[PDB]
Parts: structure tokens; C-alpha cells; sequence
RNA sequence: GUACUUCUCUCGUACUGAAAGGGAGAUGCAAAAUGCAUCUGUGGUGUGCACACGUCAAAUCCGUUUGAUUUGCCCAACACC
RNA sequence: UCGAACCACCUAGUAGCUGGUUCACAUCGAAGUUUCCCUCAGGAUAGCUGGUGCUAGUAGAAGUAUUGUGCGGUAAAGCAAAUGAUUAGAGGCGACCUAUUCUCAAACUUUAAAUGUGCAAACAAACCGGCCUUAGCCAACUGCAAGGCCGGAAAGAAAAGAAUUAGAGGCACCAAGUGGGCCUUCUUCGGUAAGCGGAGCAGGCGAUGCGGAAUGAACCGC
RNA sequence: CCACCGGCCCCGAAAAUGGAUGACGCU
RNA sequence: GCGCGGGAGUCCGCGCACCA
RNA sequence: GGGCGGCAUAUCUGUUACACGACAACGCAGGUGUCCUAAGGCGAGCUCAGUGGGAACAGAUCUCACGUAGAACACAAGCGUAAAAGCUUGCUUGAUUAACGAUUUCCAGUACGAAUCGAGACUGCGAAAGCAAGGCCAGCGAUCCUUUGCGAAGAAUAGGAAAUAUGAACAAAUCAUACCAGAGGUGUCAGAAUAAUUACCACAGGGAUAACUGGCUUGUGGCGGCCAAGCGUUCAUAGCGACGUCGCUUUUUGAUCCUUCGAUGUCGGCUCUUCCUAACCUAGCGCCGCAGAAGACGCUAAGGGUUGGAUUGUUCACC
């Protein structure tokens, strides 16, 4: 699938309430943490003589992902999020052929 | 082992043993929530009238009839 | 196997012999309002706003009105009870039923009689039952039996 | 044999005498049953039948609300006629809402005390069964009245609450609870607050 | 065992929001980003015991009964606002 | 006493599995089906049943007709009509075209039943002429849309085959058993067939004797 | 006197303990 | 996901690490 | 039966399916975990598959006429479509947001997936009426946990119509947490984190379920009948009999799962009795392609007989 790098779509800012250009990035995920409240719970509990206290997930069926597009105004400096289909090959490209 | 796999034989007769009811009647449960919303508004400023108009209805009939 | 929502429909949307085709302007300049009884007739030709095919061939009460939709209440009986259920279609799966025609008819000829009778008119004759008895004057007479030519006609070889 | 399918569904549950242990409610169903058997007025039957009906089924009343209705009897009664007796098969309660009212005579099966003090110093008369049996024989000019019922805790709380269109309470003790999943959009589905019947 | 007792404690008379927090009458005049005035009072409509006012039937031992219905207020309750 | 000795204790270990479960009359009286479950010898859930009622006791009724008005593609029929098969001769001219001709289709059809299925058949409704309100429609309104008020009429539904009822409607609360079925009549799918496996409509046995078919859970009568 | 096609009957029609229109029997 | 090598990406090897 | 095999485990079209709807099988014929910035949106202009007559190379391209769709719409199938829903072209991003509006399909009238009718914002195309919030209808996912986006700067003598909240003795800056909307996945698809062997074996149960006898069936096996193309040097039937077609039997193997799993002792031989006839010998008949002798093919007939040994556990087989 292709995508063009810029889209026109309405901004919704109270200072803007109009269409205007966005730069499209994609999404990726950002690094878990230490010291998140999950986190730490998660290293008390295996800490000791248990063993794995956790279920661990193996048995993955699923060959692709969604695909979540950033979309920042330069007039604004908001970003919105978009979702796509799933595919196997997400490109951007302005050639437009 | 295997066994039934679907049927529908005895359905139809317990179905009816208490009967299969009637639908409510039409001037029952006649909400227009759903409906489409500009009638709906304008119906909602004529509705507000004639309850006015019903309280002051009643007054007069009660004067009317104190004075006999 | 499966249970689509269009499934085993082949033959109930489909178009009739040489009546292929959109919607004509009469449709379209037809009267909607809320309360009257219309039947839900599926058009395969418009592919919008298109009703279940359980819905196909049933009356009902238009009960909301929008600029291109129809909201129709449709009795559904359901294990011991019925059901009414609202559905919404777009304004050409919908036409205008027939089915008080008659007790409409009914309605307004009984005020006519009533207006006769108080202007002091001539009021019609009434019929007569054909389940009476009567003399019976015979113009043409036949004998009926079976004949041999009968049983011989009936050998095709 | 004689096809007498489904024949024992047209019968109908009445309690035919009472459960309770008073003997002076004994004694006021033997007086009503008798004026119900030999008299010609309506009011005599459904008070031997609400006599005969359960504690549950016989609602308690609000001083306050005899006021009201009987206030909205009288603004359309002449001046030279007599107000009704108000009559309640069941219990009066006062109420600390409403200071004012006028004279009123009622008729109970029991008042409280604080009732009986207001009734009396508003100016009218507590009266009793046997009484009103001897002032209105047939029970004519009289008002008879009922208590709410819906608005009880039970009543609030029968049905199922996670169904489309049910605002009933589950039977809970821990009101912090039954929160998150299936009352909120965010953690997975809403139960739906409305539905078409 | 029975007889007696105070403060207190508990359930309830008010709920809602994640939380900081906030918190429910009617009518009239009016249209104020906390408006003003009165307090004997169902917020409104439809369907709704008994009672009151009439009318019509059938029966009558002629005293009255049994059914319908009009109007008023409608109790409990249901539906729509 | 040994593919992990013996003694006491945790231990009355747990068991969706097997066995048992103590008086009498009376009023009522089922299910082996739906959805979800590491679910298939088990549960939860709806249905069937009992108890308790509430409400103005003929009400918002009906496993049935009639009349009016909608829906349909099975049985049958057709190949001289579209799709797909298929035998032979003839004319024009070996091939082809042209009309024919013989036999057909669960995944073919122009046409099209019988049995069905939805709605309606005057009392919170419908019909006929005032008035009030709307921030609805239309260039406007005294036109259309909507909610009300006032007034009238009302075989309360005639006549033409022109319904009937052992015809009180509506609304709740609490809870059991069951969730292995089997047989027959018509319609059927797999199989050479089966007292074989799997379905649709209805009636039965299960849960039921009695009178008949000598004898038989299901046949005939009741 | 020849062909054709119906009723009832007969042939086609062979098993394992002695036996079954229910038994005797019935023309 | 982490380190190495052979405008960035892509590919290939090694050795590490796993609560939906 | 179980195992091996296969998914009938979530799901789509046609048929089974009995002219409303609903309806099963490890029934039949086939699909799905993708793909597309255009293959989405709109306006305009054209008419497809194919056939016939013509034009150097040319036995590709040009021209005229006919052409109800016999083409094409990403993919399986059904339906639908002709100044279009198909082809070409021009401009675009309605594949955005959408105040917790209502509804359909499954259905417990729960959710998920998919779909329908709407109200508000900002837009696209078009002269305009209008059309469009993806490619109609399969193409997908709960709690907890992780992770991302919006609570822009300015203003209130106050917390208000209008300033996100908390860390509970107070205040500042970090850090953590909370409320709303998405993403990382559970294909056993309403969602545990999982390799073998037991002939040394154990327990609770099951005739809801196999191995052996019985029962239904008779495909397979074994016995017959009817017609008559041929064989028989001649001659259909002395003796045979193809191509077809009808039956019988339960001494073979299959098919099923009704009885028995708090037990019906299981292959063969030895011993001993009895029954059947589809007749090898013994008793009578008939007929041959019967000169005699030796034989073949039938009918009545089950009264009486039907052996000794080598190899093999054998039954069977062979000498
Ligand atoms: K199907
Ligand atoms: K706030
Ligand atoms: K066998
Ligand atoms: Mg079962
Ligand atoms: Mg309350
Ligand atoms: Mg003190
Ligand atoms: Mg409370
Ligand atoms: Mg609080
Ligand atoms: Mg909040
Ligand atoms: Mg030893
Ligand atoms: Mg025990
Ligand atoms: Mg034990
Ligand atoms: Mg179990
Ligand atoms: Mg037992
Ligand atoms: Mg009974
Ligand atoms: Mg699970
Ligand atoms: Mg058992
Ligand atoms: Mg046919
Ligand atoms: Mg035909
Ligand atoms: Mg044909
Ligand atoms: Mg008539
Ligand atoms: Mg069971
Ligand atoms: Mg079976
Ligand atoms: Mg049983
Ligand atoms: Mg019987
Ligand atoms: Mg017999
Ligand atoms: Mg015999
Ligand atoms: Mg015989
Ligand atoms: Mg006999
Ligand atoms: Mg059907
Ligand atoms: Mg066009
Ligand atoms: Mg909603
Ligand atoms: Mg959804
Ligand atoms: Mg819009
Ligand atoms: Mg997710
Ligand atoms: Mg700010
Ligand atoms: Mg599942
Ligand atoms: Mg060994
Ligand atoms: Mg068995
Ligand atoms: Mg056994
Ligand atoms: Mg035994
Ligand atoms: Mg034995
Ligand atoms: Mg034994
Ligand atoms: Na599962
Ligand atoms: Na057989
Ligand atoms: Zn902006």
C-alpha cells in the first residue's frame, strides 16, 4: 500500500476550523519504562524461589498490523491519530503514479 | 459416543401452551426518541404552550364556578 | 456453514421477465407521512437502504419520516410472544398498501345513506339472496351419460 | 372424556380470609363481610376485599397527600354541602413537610402519634371502622383512598440490571463495586440506557 | 430469668463525579451570567376504584334492586412529556 | 506386606462418577430444545411447570372461517424460448447456415398450482366544520406538517350465503425438574441394504391403564 | 375355428430339536 | 527488542532478552 | 469405538431446503486472515463481447454497418447495472471529524464483527437539482498490563457561562497516578502459559463404546431360473451357452452397535449324539451325440454307509 507524505483535512482548533496541510508520520511504539506502577508490581511478585509467576504468551496466529498514522499541523502544533486497514507493506510516497 | 445434533420437533407446542401474546397496541410505548430531530424540536416548543395554556384554563374554571 | 445477511436470496431479489430497471419518477413523487401503512417490498435495482429479507413482504406503520429514509414498525413473533420492530429503509423499498380500502369504501357510503335519509331521497333497492326457490323454465335439454367413444378417446398411441 | 385442554390456566389466585393473627381484625372482617353480603353499595365490598388483602398489599398514607386531594375535591364542591370523610384501609403517617392544613375527619385503621396530635390540632376527628360503620351505613359522601407502593427498595431493585433499557439495582453491599466493565464505554461495552418496546 | 437506663453506634430520611467539588418545590410577572413577589398545596396530558349529580333499560312483594351510561373530582397504577 | 515396607497423625483428604435416602390423602403437572463455556457422562441461560398475587370482571382475545389487499418460484410444465446436455434426417450449399426432429437438468428456466404467510374489518380510534400555538415546509397563505380546544354525526356497523366461541384482557414476583430420547403418517438427504445414520410438519410412547388385532412400549377403539 | 387378457387354482418354490390360519377342524 | 560486524534504509550473519 | 487421516473448531456464496421465515450429516461444488492514493469521491464524454463487407507490405492497424449485454465491475458465487454501476479523462481527499441519537443481522432479543436511517463542523465535484463520511453484501478480537494523542499562550479579586485533577500538616520543581480516544492478542478465534512411554502398571466408571456368541441386512461369497447370438461336422437347446434379466441361502467376508464390561471361559484336535439335503456309494426309474463295455444329464428317495497314513498347532492344502 502507498501513501501520500501530506494530507488536507479539517484541523478543528478553535484558532484554525478549517482544512489545512498535515504531515503524515507513523506510529511506533514507545520503550516500556522501569518504575511504571505495573512494572514494579510485576518485578516484586518474581522476585523469591517461585519461578515464572506470569503467563507468557507463544502461540501468535496473526501475520500483520494496523496501520496508526501522526498527522501534525505546522499552523498548529497539535497531532491527531488515524487508523488503517491492516497490510503487509506500508510506504509513503509522493510520486503519486 | 455420537448423539442428536439438532431438532425442532416439540417447539411449535410449547410455544402455544401459553400462548403466542399479541403485539401493545399502538398508543402505548410511543416514544419518538430516535426520530428525526428538527421536527422533534419544533414539536417540543408546542408542547410547552399548551401546558400554559391547560394551567390557565383551569383558574377560570374554578372562578367561574365560586361565582355560581 | 454460513449465515451471511444476503444468504439464500437468488431468487426472492430478483427482477421479473422483461422488467428490468431503476425506480420510475412515480415513486419518487409519491406522499409519505407518519401513520400511514405501507408494505416493504424489497427493489433489487437500488442496493440502498435495502431491508433484511425476512422483512420482504410484510405491512406495516410508518412511524418517522427523514429526507431520504422511511422508519416502518413491522410485528415479529419471537419463541411466545410478538415483537414490534423498527426498522429504517430508504423511501424506495416502501409504497402505499391497499389493505383499508374496503372498510374505507364502507365508511364513506354510510354517509351517503345518512345524508339521503335526512334530505328525504330515494333510497337504492336491496338486493335480493339468489339462495331462493323459484320456477325454472328449461330452454335446452340434454340427456348426460357415458358414451363408448369416451373410453376410446382415451388411449393415445 | 371431554377436550378440556388447557383448562386449569383460567384459574385465578384470590385469597379468600385472612393470614393475620388480631383477633379485632377478625372482628372487623365479620362486621364487613356481614354489611358486603346485605347491602347494595360498591364501598362496602372493597373494603371487606382490602380488609381481607395482605400487610404488603395495604400501603401506608401521607397526611400531606389526604391534604392535597382532598383540597382538589373541594374547590369544585358547593358551599352548602358537607366535605367527605376520608377513608384508608391501612396505616397514616404525619408529615414534618407540611405545617398547615384544615380540619379534616378520617377514618384508618391505626394512626400514628403524631398524626393523631396534628389531625386533632388541626381541629378535625381520628375516627374509627366501627364508628364510620354507624355514621355511613352504605358508606355515602365518603372519600376512599390508597398508598404508594411504587418507590420501595424491592420494587427498585426487581429486574435485571444489565440488560438494555433497565435502570433496577443489583443486590450489592459494597456500592464501589460493580463498577468498570459493562457500565462504561471505555472498559469494553455500556449497558444501553434506553431501548424501543 | 424478669423489671430499669444515658450518651453513643448503626440502618434510613439525597444523590452525583476518577477527583478537587457541588447538591433537587409550586404558581405569577418577567427575561436579570445567584431576577422579583405570594405560600391551603396534585408540574401537564391520555387511560383509570369509590363517591356526588343526572339519564336510560330489565325485573319488582311497588318499598326498591340489577345493569349500563353523562358530567366533576379523580385514589393506587400504566404510557407520553 | 515392595515399579517405593510398616505404625500413628494431617484425614470424615477431593470425586462433573457408582450405590442408598424412613407416613397418608388432596389440587396441579413437564423436558431431552436455544445460546455461551478446555464445553461432548457437567454447568450457566431462555423455553416448558408450581406457588404467590396485583389490577376498573367481558377490557389491548383467538394454533378457525369470510371478504378486501400484499408476498412467493416448490409440484407440474418446456427445450419447436435464454444457459447447459443430446439422436437423426431434409433444403440451401465436405464444412457450415436454415427451419425441423428423439430425449433431459439438486447447484436451468418464459409460465405456474394445492397447502401457506403479512395487514385491515368504528368506543384512548376513524369521519365532517370553528378557534389557539410553532423558532416546521413553501415566493407567500389561511395551502401543507404537528400538538391541542370547541361543535356535529355515529344501520356502534344495513342489504347481498355477509362468522363463531365451555370468548374476563393486562401486569408482575419467587422457585423446581429437565437439557442421553425413541416410534409412526406425509416430504425427504447418505447408503446395495439394515430393527442403519441425518433432517421438515404433525400425532404418540416415555409419564397409561382399559377394550380389540392369539402373543407385542408405539397399530385399531377409547 | 383362430389370436388377444381377465378371476380362482397349479408349477416355478432347497435346511438344519417335533410344531403351528392361535388349536381342533372346515369343502 | 539490544549490541556488533558485512539520507539512510534493506538484507545477511553472530551472541544476548522475553508478564498483554 | 479409539488411533492415523481430516477440520465439518471463527466465517462467505449456490444447493440439500419441502413457492413466508427457520432447518442436520466426516452431505455436494467452491471461498476467506488478503489487495487498492487509486482499484476511493464527483462531473463530463463515450459503448462493450462478437459478426459481416472493404484498405500495399500484412497471410498488428484504419473505415462502415449490425450488435438487450452474449463483455466488464481485485478475488469464490449469486444478484444488479447501457446517454451506466462498464471505458476514457479532468479536478480532488467524505477512507476526516461526527455532542454516549435510533435501528438491522446473530440473538438470551447480551456482547463482538458487519450493515441501515439520521443531527452538527469543515470540505470535494458540479451551471444546477444533487452526490460523497471508503472499494454494498466475507476479509476479524474482552479484563489486567504496556504504550501514544487532547486538557495551546492569554486574561478573572475570583473558581463563576468560561482556568483538567490527586499524591490527604503545608508550598515549589521533577516523578508517579487518574479521567476520554486509539495501538501491541489471544486462529481451541466469548480469549489456560504445556513433550513422550508403560507388556511392571493403578483407581472411579461405562454395554452412552471396540474385540468373541446371538439379532437386522446380503454389497461380497455360494447356489439356481427366464430369453436365445453362438459351440456342437449337419443340427439353439444330447451336453453347453455369450449380451441381458429375476431370484434363493446365511456353511464367507463386509456394514451396523440392539443385549452382555459388580465377567456368558477364547483356536484346533480327541470323544459322543442328533438333525438338514443343494445325492459321493447303496434301491428304483427316464434320456443321450446310449452297438457292447465304460460314462454324461435328470426324477422319487436322507433308510444305511462315507477309511488308514507322511509334513504343518492348524481350519484349509498337498501327496
Ligand atoms: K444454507
Ligand atoms: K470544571
Ligand atoms: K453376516
Ligand atoms: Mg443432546
Ligand atoms: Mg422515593
Ligand atoms: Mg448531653
Ligand atoms: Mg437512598
Ligand atoms: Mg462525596
Ligand atoms: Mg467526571
Ligand atoms: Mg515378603
Ligand atoms: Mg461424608
Ligand atoms: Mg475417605
Ligand atoms: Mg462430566
Ligand atoms: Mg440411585
Ligand atoms: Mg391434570
Ligand atoms: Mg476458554
Ligand atoms: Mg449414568
Ligand atoms: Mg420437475
Ligand atoms: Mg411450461
Ligand atoms: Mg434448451
Ligand atoms: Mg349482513
Ligand atoms: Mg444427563
Ligand atoms: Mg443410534
Ligand atoms: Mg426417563
Ligand atoms: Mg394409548
Ligand atoms: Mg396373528
Ligand atoms: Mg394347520
Ligand atoms: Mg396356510
Ligand atoms: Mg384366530
Ligand atoms: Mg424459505
Ligand atoms: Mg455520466
Ligand atoms: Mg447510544
Ligand atoms: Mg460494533
Ligand atoms: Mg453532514
Ligand atoms: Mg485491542
Ligand atoms: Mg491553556
Ligand atoms: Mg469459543
Ligand atoms: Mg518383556
Ligand atoms: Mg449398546
Ligand atoms: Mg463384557
Ligand atoms: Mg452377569
Ligand atoms: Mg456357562
Ligand atoms: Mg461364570
Ligand atoms: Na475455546
Ligand atoms: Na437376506
Ligand atoms: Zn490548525
Amino acid at each position: 500500500v502507498n501513501y501520500p507524505k501530506k494530507k488536507v483535512m479539517h484541523c478543528g482548533d478553535a484558532r484554525c476550523n478549517a482544512h489545512k496541510s498535515f504531515k503524515v508520520v507513523q506510529y511506533k511504539a514507545g520503550k516500556a519504562r522501569l518504575f511504571a506502577r505495573g512494572k514494579r508490581r510485576y518485578d516484586r511478585k518474581q522476585s523469591g524461589y517461585g519461578g515464572q509467576t506470569k503467563p507468557v504468551f507463544h502461540k501468535k496466529a496473526k501475520t500483520t498490523k494496523k496501520i496508526v498514522l501522526k498527522l501534525q499541523c505546522s499552523g498548529c502544533k497539535s497531532i491527531r491519530q488515524v487508523v488503517l486497514k491492516r497490510t503487509k507493506h506500508f510506504e509513503l510516497n509522493d510520486k503519486k503514479k | 459416543a455420537k448423539s442428536k445434533n439438532h431438532t425442532n420437533h416439540n417447539q411449535s407446542s410449547k410455544n402455544h401452551r401459553n400462548g403466542i401474546k399479541g403485539p401493545v397496541p399502538l398508543h402505548l410505548h410511543n416514544s419518538k426518541r430516535g426520530s428525526w430531530l428538527p421536527a422533534l424540536v419544533n414539536a417540543r416548543r408546542v408542547r410547552k404552550h399548551n401546558q400554559k395554556a391547560a394551567l390557565k384554563k383551569r383558574r377560570e374554571r374554578i372562578a367561574a364556578f365560586a361565582a355560581k | 456453514h454460513s449465515y451471511g445477511y444476503k444468504s439464500g436470496t437468488r431468487h426472492l431479489f430478483a427482477k421479473k421477465f422483461r422488467k428490468h430497471g431503476v425506480p420510475s419518477v412515480s415513486t419518487i413523487l409519491t406522499n409519505i407521512k407518519v401513520g400511514d401503512y405501507v408494505d416493504v417490498v424489497a427493489d433489487s435495482a437500488v442496493r440502498e437502504g435495502m431491508p433484511h429479507k425476512y422483512y420482504h413482504g410484510r405491512t406495516g406503520i410508518v412511524w418517522n419520516v427523514t429526507p431520504r429514509g422511511v422508519g416502518v414498525i413491522i410485528n415479529k413473533p419471537v419463541r411466545t410472544r410478538t415483537l414490534r420492530k423498527r426498522i429504517c429503509v430508504r423511501f424506495e423499498h416502501v409504497r402505499k398498501s391497499r389493505c383499508q380500502e374496503a372498510f374505507k369504501a364502507k365508511e364513506h357510503q354510510f354517509q351517503a345513506y345518512l345524508a339521503a335519509k335526512k334530505a328525504g331521497k330515494a333510497l337504492p333497492p336491496l338486493q335480493k339472496s339468489s339462495r331462493l326457490g323459484g320456477i325454472v323454465r328449461p330452454k335446452n335439454v340434454e340427456v348426460l351419460a357415458r358414451r363408448v367413444a369416451d373410453y376410446e378417446a382415451m388411449v393415445p398411441y | 372424556g371431554v377436550d378440556l385442554t388447557g383448562i386449569s390456566k383460567k384459574s385465578r389466585v384470590i385469597r379468600h380470609h385472612t393470614y393475620s393473627t388480631n383477633p379485632y381484625i377478625k372482628l372487623l372482617i365479620k362486621l364487613y363481610k356481614f354489611l358486603a353480603k346485605r347491602t347494595s353499595s360498591g364501598f362496602n365490598k372493597v373494603v371487606y376485599q382490602r380488609l381481607i388483602k395482605s400487610r404488603s398489599n395495604r400501603a401506608p398514607i401521607s397526611l400531606s397527600r389526604i391534604a392535597v386531594v382532598m383540597k382538589r375535591k373541594a374547590v369544585f364542591t358547593a358551599k352548602s354541602k358537607a366535605a367527605p370523610i376520608a377513608v384508608v384501609v391501612g396505616d397514616v403517617l404525619d408529615d414534618v413537610r407540611m405545617a398547615r392544613i384544615p380540619a379534616m375527619r378520617v377514618c384508618a385503621l391505626r394512626f400514628s402519634k403524631s398524626a393523631r396530635q396534628s389531625i386533632v390540632a388541626a381541629g378535625g376527628e381520628c375516627l374509627t371502622f366501627d364508628q364510620l360503620a354507624m355514621i355511613a351505613p352504605t358508606g355515602k359522601n365518603t372519600y376512599l383512598l390508597r398508598g404508594r407502593k411504587s418507590g420501595r427498595e424491592s420494587v427498585r431493585h426487581f429486574g435485571a440490571s444489565g440488560v438494555p433499557g433497565s435502570h433496577s439495582k443489583p443486590y450489592a453491599t459494597n456500592r464501589g463495586k460493580e463498577t468498570k466493565r459493562g457500565r462504561r464505554t471505555g472498559r469494553s461495552y455500556k449497558r444501553k440506557a434506553f431501548r424501543h418496546v
